[PDB]
């Protein structure tokens, strides 16, 4: 996956 | 891959948000690509983002 990532 | 950042030399933490290459799918933090925010990362992803080797090879 989806290009962008952030935990949580 | 995700559980190593070759830009930072692998001091990985979940606190910093991430972005990936459209070609390689490898993940890196926003800060090691000078991206300021989650919205700047979403803009960079919508622009079709590229890893470090994809700058000479296939940029945008
Ligand atoms: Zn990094
Ligand atoms: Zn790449």
């Amino acid at each position: 996956k989806g290009g962008a990532k952030r935990h949580r | 891959s995700l559980v190593t950042c070759p830009i930072c030399h692998a001091p990985y933490v979940e606190e910093d948000l991430l972005i990936q290459c459209r070609h390689c799918e490898r993940w890196m933090h926003a800060g090691c690509e000078s991206l300021f925010t989650e919205d700047d990362v979403e803009q960079a992803a919508d622009e079709g983002f590229d890893c470090v080797s994809c700058q000479p090879y296939v940029v945008k």
